[PDB]
């Protein structure tokens, strides 16, 4: 960020963030999902994942 | 009066049921009849508390 512009530096903010939020959530669904805890899954398949 | 009540008598037992005839699956229980997997209302990550067998 040395070289950028505030423009490019607020697009690195924003893609950090959702990058943030996707990793977020995307550990919690992994984590439950590990824990079993995957009915979508199950009732879609008849069958545990 | 006793032929008019036989008459009525025959005609009861030609044109009339003793029941609807509903299926008697509705009538058996499914919860604390030890019959409860039958349904597989809970089979995603079952109790394990409730016996597997279903034979009651
Ligand atoms: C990065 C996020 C992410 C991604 C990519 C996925 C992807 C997947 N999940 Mg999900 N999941 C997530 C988060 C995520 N999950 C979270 C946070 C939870 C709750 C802890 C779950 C709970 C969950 C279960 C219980 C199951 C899955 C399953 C699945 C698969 C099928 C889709 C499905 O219906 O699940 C989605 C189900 C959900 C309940 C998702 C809830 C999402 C929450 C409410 C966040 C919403 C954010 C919102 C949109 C933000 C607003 C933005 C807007 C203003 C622009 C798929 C691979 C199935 C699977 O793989 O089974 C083997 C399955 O059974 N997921
Ligand atoms: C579908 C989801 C998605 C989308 C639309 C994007 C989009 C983007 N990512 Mg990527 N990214 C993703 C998932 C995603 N990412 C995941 C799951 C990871 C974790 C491995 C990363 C890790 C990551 C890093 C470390 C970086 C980006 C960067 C970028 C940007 C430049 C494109 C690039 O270099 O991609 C190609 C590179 C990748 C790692 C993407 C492929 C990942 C696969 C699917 C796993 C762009 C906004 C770069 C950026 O502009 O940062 C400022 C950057 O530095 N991403
Ligand atoms: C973001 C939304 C969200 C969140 C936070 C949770 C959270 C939970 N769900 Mg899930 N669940 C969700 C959406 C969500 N659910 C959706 C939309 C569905 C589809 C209907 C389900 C369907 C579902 C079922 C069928 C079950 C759960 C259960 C659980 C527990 C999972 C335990 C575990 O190992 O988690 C991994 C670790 C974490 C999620 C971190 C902890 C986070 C909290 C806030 C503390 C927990 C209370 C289980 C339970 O006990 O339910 C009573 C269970 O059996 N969930
Ligand atoms: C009736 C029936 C069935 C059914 C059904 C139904 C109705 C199922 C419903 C499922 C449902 C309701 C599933 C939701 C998923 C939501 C997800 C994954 C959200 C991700 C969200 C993500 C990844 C968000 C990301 C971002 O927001 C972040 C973090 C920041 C933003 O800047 C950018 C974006 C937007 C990218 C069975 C049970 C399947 C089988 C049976 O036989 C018959």
């Amino acid at each position: 960020t040395s070289k950028k512009s505030k423009e490019e530096i607020l697009e690195l903010r924003a893609i950090e963030l959702k990058h943030g939020r996707v990793a977020m959530l995307a550990v919690l669904g992994w984590f439950h999902v590990a824990a079993g805890f995957h009915i979508i899954g199950d009732l879609a398949t008849g069958t545990y994942l | 009066k006793e032929q008019q009540f036989a008459w009525a008598k025959a005609y009861y037992r030609k044109y009339n049921q003793e029941t609807d005839g509903k299926d008697p699956k509705y009538s058996k229980p499914s919860t604390g009849a030890g019959v409860f997997r039958k349904f597989k209302i809970d089979w995603p990550n079952p109790d394990p508390s409730i016996p597997d067998t279903t034979d009651g």
